[PDB]
DNA sequence: AACACCCTTTCTGGATTTATTT
DNA sequence: GGTGTTGCTCCAGAAAGGGTGTT
RNA sequence: GUGAACGGUGGAGCAACACCGCGUGUUCCCCGCAUACGCGGGG
């Protein structure tokens, strides 16, 4: 059960990465001493080995999205478009322990050791949810593996085998953008005419003072409180290139896949990373492959029709007993 | 080494040696030695100094702004800047519904080099004349050019020499014109008045990178103005 | 000696709560220590707390402890060890880079345990192995289990005083992160590029976890002169009781 | 029956923090196997020792399988990997409020706790893996054509292999004793990078109620 | 939910970008010798993969607005024409700090490490502006996304290429002008396309948004306001893909406006203080 | 009537830093 | 034959005691 | 039973202004070099 997904990205993607980073008013980044410099957040990459045809098999750059981004994407889409409704529907309720295993795999539940029978393990890898994502008190194993987001480049020939020569890009794909913020109080003019404010224009000038008193001391002290002025920059990935995101299944159920591909369905209305401010993350989906075969459409994915209707039979009769089950026995 | 040029808005524009008057007035009351600094008074009396003046007055659009020259110019303003604002808030606030004061301040550093071609930069609002022999050698261009300019070179090199740095002893000045001439009082409503010189073109074969003062009366806001927006005007 | 909780009567001279159950039937692993529970033997059932983020670490399912972790997991302990060696003869410390260098390059010839906390407070004793041998180092360093051989590192300061001949000032060879976190953690330099032969960068490039965390501590411009860590067995068995 | 295995792969790779021994890859390739045969509740120590391996058999019992740990032949620099653990307050929040989450507490506590926030950090590596060990070819080549990825975090897609090679060496070519052994291993087989210390030296090597006083060569 | 805004301009645009670029009275940019070398102001720009050479993938320039200014226009023009008017009415004044947190998010530069109740997050993301606009001093999410102002240009077809498969222009949108400080702009007369999106809102806040967009046409767009740059006109508003607007306004979506109407006739000044308070 | 759950103090030592991403 | 301003802020700890409830 | 199995880098922030063009009409006070024959300059 090797699934395969295309997409494309229509806004900057931005997965901001560890590390103080400081870039000029140019573009040179990380300059020596005795410049004016300015804090910067880049996105995440790493290096691969991609071979070319002169086979040196160096490194090089290549940005991507981390695939345990992508795997907490399918979990958030898989509990709040399908679990989340069936299980309101039916008046269920979910304890702290088993509300923490389920969304996120923590096992603060029952912090201790649980044990657990081979028998008692087969029946909780049955279950479609619990199958899929494992965790929990008994920290089991799902059937589940989330590769990371690839562009379409040619510094991922090395990944991603044959087939994608045409519709590759070749070149840098990132852009640095500038941001700022202003103190709102240090704009109010002199022509005033503004009394929300409770101190009217006695209170701003208050504000102006202790600016002022700051920054008197500071500059004495020379030869901590910060304000509200800034300038700084960020890294994006630029919009309209697509990507490779490919999810592989063990031995799955028709349940399990149903729910995958419901999953799939229902994307589209969420974002990839960071950014949320901004409208960062979002995509459209063009191909959806299923062991080789293309089932997406332009309205939602067509076939499959056993795994839909063994994923409906298997929604119902969801209850959150399973949940505490899992979470605590 | 380096001015800061301070500005403080008030929401109306008052006149740079009306605004020394006023910010005498305001803060004769209380702390007299600052006020002292900023006059560039003698420490003991009342009467000015006679080196070049490290604070002067200078014109805002929307008000009025401080000049200081040097380390000990800069800081006297760092020094000032918040009472300043203080008073002019509880000036304004005590009379009509009351303004918002805002300031601004910028660190401009100074320079010249010495280049083979003439440089073009125009000064407005000059005051030349001082003395009776000052108006006679302003009667005839012959002996009024080398009196201009020699003003303006040793303008150049005493502030160079307050400022603290070194400047080129081999500069050539010339003065080109003016545009219109003035007179100049020293008190409102006294009979008393100075020649001055309205929009004069001088031509130095240095270039000069900062804010330069030249003439008579420069604490009073007269004679100087930045080079470096006149350099590569924009 | 053998397991990570022997110090609790070894090193230090501590005895039991009494208020704790006698274990009967067959035997059973203590879920911290991994130390047998036999017939007779004083232990207290697990409730270790929602608190607790070790759950990955525990070493069995019994949920039973023996009454030696349950020593080992008191605060006094939690805050006492945050960096030492533990050895038969007493508890030193390890937190200076002096002492560092002292423990990392010519250790102490004894078993002896090896913990260094990364953060406020952390459980470190238990899940740590002793080490019975002085060339094969454990040392656990917050969530991280290292191995430390005395002879690499010591051979890498040999590299790094020999590039550095001629030279007025100190420029390292190869970036190493005091908190192993950075993404460039362990890389050659620039200046590291050039003075350093093929076969060297080749040595650089294949070294343990254990020994780069070291090197981030004993390779820098300043290089610290090996001396024994103070020794705290009296405050620690002080605050403990 | 001497043979040695080379492993290619095409993606970076968790770097293992001890051995990574050829028996215990073999191992899990045949417990899959026994899964996918008779189903997923049985024993996985049952058929975990049933390899097409031979078996070095110290005086005192204390047998180890004649396979050897895998080595790293690096062709990247050696580059770290963040990841982080987060439990979401908002929607919490909004689920706390409508109530199908039962929650009686008042705010959420990053230090501890179900909402804790955590950071943590792997190094990740790049290389040729090769191994030395005694057994038929025909045999392994099916097991190891069965797997699919090497190392940990095998969830997040991490070291997907390209191919694999398995061919047949001299005696003496093949060097199977660089693996942890036991204390009463003949000298002959010990080297000088084996050190004395506490490990285990077969089955699953994760138990540490399995460990054992053992000589094992650092990585 | 899914807003999309149509937009034109009547006068040139204008974002300066940081950096440094030079010109040569306008017969090149940045020429490797140099020789009449003049300094030169540009707009802000946005690397996009397009379809060049009828077959491969490149990265070309298009000219922008970024979505930080457009995210700040909006919350002035309906913390001014909506909320301002309403709350100094009935009395109900706002301290410096609340005014502060209003405008810019934070009302100081350090923020608390301390996390914030459950009760607190609920009764703010309900809140109809602070609940658009997050912040505060615990750096609360809001569910308000403002993306970029996009011309409608051939470039852009692989951002925006299904909607319009025609009225797209093409060729260059860029005029340098002298006044000798010299600078970029783009020409009046164009057609740029703006997306907005809202996660799980209440009536309230859709019904807001719309308010602030019917007053947003006398504002104006980033620009120099002595040089009159940057003049705009708003068609063309779709909601969730259906068309309400009209020459005289929305003039659709009454739900919303009830709601909104509602919302503001109850807005207190108690919920700002609470929000902006710092319990350092 | 006792364990489950919540809130609120408290305790511990040292010291440097690179640069293959329009 | 231009230049000043802004030049980042938070955090990733568990034990121990005391006060409250379901039942 | 791959020292394995479980784990979201996140949330908030206007690059476009600032420094240029705009009022005074004739001998009054002080500071140095001199040493008064006058030069320089502070308001
Ligand atoms: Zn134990």
């Amino acid at each position: 059960m090797q699934i395969e997904v295309t997409v494309r990205n229509i806004t900057p993607i931005f997965s901001a990465a560890p590390g103080s980073n400081y870039i000029t008013i140019d573009g040179t980044i990380n300059p020596p001493p005795g410049v004016s410099r300015f804090p910067l957040v880049r996105t995440r990459m790493m290096y691969v080995a991609a071979d070319v045809g002169d086979g040196v098999i160096k490194s090089v750059p290549l940005q991507i999205v981390p695939g345990n981004t992508m795997r907490s994407l399918l979990r958030r889409t898989m509990l709040k478009h399908v679990i989340e409704p069936a299980l309101v529907e039916k008046g269920n309720k979910l304890s702290i322990g088993a509300y923490a295993t389920a969304y996120s795999g923590n096992a603060t539940g029952n912090p201790d050791g649980v044990p657990s029978s081979f028998d008692e393990i087969a029946t909780m890898r049955a279950h479609p949810f619990i199958g899929l994502f494992g965790g929990g008190p008994r920290m089991l194993e799902g059937r589940l593996m989330v590769d990371s987001l690839y562009p379409i480049h040619t510094n991922a020939e090395r990944i991603l085998g044959a087939g994608y020569e045409n519709e590759m890009m070749s070149g840098p794909i990132t852009q640095v953008v500038w941001a700022r913020r202003m103190d709102p109080i240090l704009n109010l003019g002199s022509s005033e005419d503004v009394e929300v404010i409770n101190g009217g224009a006695v209170a701003a000038n208050g504000w102006i003072q202790d600016l002022l008193a700051n920054s008197k001391a500071a500059a004495s002290k020379k030869k901590n409180g910060r304000g509200l002025k800034a300038f700084n920059a960020h890294e994006v990935v630029i919009p309209g290139l697509k990507w490779v995101w490919r999810i592989s299944l063990d031995r799955p159920t028709d349940a399990q896949v149903g729910l995958v591909l419901l999953a799939l369905n229902k994307m589209t209305n969420e974002r990839i990373a960071g950014g949320h401010s901004k409208d960062y993350g979002r995509f459209v989906i063009d191909g959806v492959s299923l062991n080789g075969e293309q089932v997406w459409s332009q309205s939602g994915i067509t076939g499959g029709e056993q795994y839909f209707d063994a994923v409906a039979e298997a929604i119902d009769g969801l209850s959150s007993k399973e949940f505490e089950q899992f979470a605590q026995s | 080494m380096f001015v800061k040029q301070v500005f403080f808005d008030l929401g109306a524009r008052i006149h740079a040696d009306e605004a020394r008057a006023l910010v005498a007035k305001l803060l004769d009351d209380t702390q007299p030695g600052l006020v002292s600094a900023l006059m560039n008074y003698m420490p003991a009396s009342k009467t000015s100094k006679t080196e070049f003046p490290l604070v002067q007055f200078s014109n805002f659009n929307q008000g009025f702004a401080l000049l200081g020259f040097g380390e000990v110019g800069a800081q006297i303003l760092s020094d000032a800047t918040p009472i300043i604002h203080d008073a002019m808030a509880k000036l304004f606030a005590s009379r009509g519904q009351g303004v918002v004061v805002q300031v601004s301040s910028r660190d401009v550093p100074l320079s010249c080099e010495k280049r083979p071609y003439g440089l073009q930069y125009t000064v407005a609002k000059m005051v030349v004349q001082k003395k009776h022999e000052h108006r006679e050698r302003l009667a005839n261009p012959e002996t009024g050019k080398v009196f201009l300019e020699g003003l303006f070179l040793r303008s150049l090199e005493r502030q160079a020499a307050a400022v603290g740095m070194v400047l080129p002893r081999d500069l050539v000045v010339s003065f080109k014109g003016a545009e219109r001439v003035s007179s100049v009082k020293l008190r409102p409503d006294s009979t008393l008045a100075h020649g001055s010189l309205r929009h004069a073109v001088f031509e130095v074969n240095a270039r000069l990178g900062g804010l330069w003062s030249v003439g008579f009366l420069l604490s009073k806001g007269f004679g100087h103005i930045n080079t470096d927006l006149q350099l590569g005007q924009g | 000696m053998r397991y990570p909780s022997d110090i609790v009567d070894q090193v230090l001279k501590a005895g039991p709560d009494k208020g704790l159950l006698t274990w009967e039937g067959v035997d059973a692993a203590c879920s911290h220590c991994s130390r047998p529970i036999q017939n007779g033997d004083l232990y207290s059932p697990s409730s270790v707390g929602a608190f607790f983020s070790d759950t990955r670490d525990l070493a069995s399912t019994s949920r039973s402890i023996c009454w030696r972790c349950v020593v080992l997991r008191k605060k006094p302990m939690l805050y006492g060890l945050s960096a030492a060696v533990v050895t038969q003869d007493g508890i030193y410390s390890i937190s200076k880079d002096v002492n560092k260098a002292w423990l990392f390059t010519t250790p102490p010839p004894a078993p002896f345990l090896v913990v260094h906390s990364s953060s406020t407070m952390q459980h470190l004793s238990w899940r740590t192995p002793v080490t019975l041998d002085n060339r094969r180092i454990h040392v656990r360093y917050g969530p991280n289990l290292f191995i430390v051989r005395p002879e690499v590192v010591r051979k890498a300061l040999s590299i790094a005083d020999r590039v550095n001949e001629g030279q007025k000032k100190w420029v390292t060879p190869v970036y190493f992160d005091r908190k192993a976190a950075a993404m460039g953690h362990g890389l050659i330099t620039r200046a590291g590029a050039e003075m350093l032969t093929q076969e060297e960068q080749e040595f650089f490039q294949s070294v343990t976890p254990g020994e780069r965390w070291a090197l981030s501590y004993l390779m820098h411009s300043k290089r610290p002169e090996p001396e024994v860590g103070e020794c705290i067995t009296e405050k620690v068995m002080t605050s403990l009781n | 029956v001497n043979l040695k295995v080379t492993i290619d792969l095409s993606n970076p790779m968790m770097e293992p923090g001890d051995l990574l021994h050829l028996d215990a890859l073999l191992g899990a390739l045949r417990v899959s196997r026994a899964r996918a045969e008779h189903g997923d509740a049985i024993n996985p120590r049952d058929y975990h020792y049933d390899l097409p391996l031979e078996r070095y058999q110290a005086p005192s019992g204390d047998w180890v399988f004649k396979a050897s740990a895998f080595k790293l032949k690096r062709q990247l620099p050696n580059q770290m990997w963040m990841q982080t653990g987060r439990l979401s307050i908002v929607e919490a929040a909004r689920h706390r409020q409508s109530g199908y989450l039962q929650l009686r507490a008042g705010k959420p506590n990053p230090a501890g706790g179900p909402f804790k926030t955590s950071i943590y950090h792997r190094p990740i590596v790049q290389a040729e893996l090769t191994a030395f060990c005694v057994g038929d070819q025909q045999g392994i080549e099916a097991l190891l054509s069965e797997c699919r990825q090497i190392g940990g975090k095998r969830g997040v897609g991490f070291g997907q292999v390209a191919g694999f090679k398995v061919e047949p060496v001299a005696e003496t070519d093949c060097p199977w004793s660089w693996r942890a052994l036991p204390a009463d291993a003949d000298p002959r087989l010990v080297t000088s990078e084996h050190a004395r210390c506490i490990a285990a030296i077969r089955g699953p090597y994760w138990d540490r109620t399995l460990h054992v006083e053992a000589l094992a060569p650092t990585p």
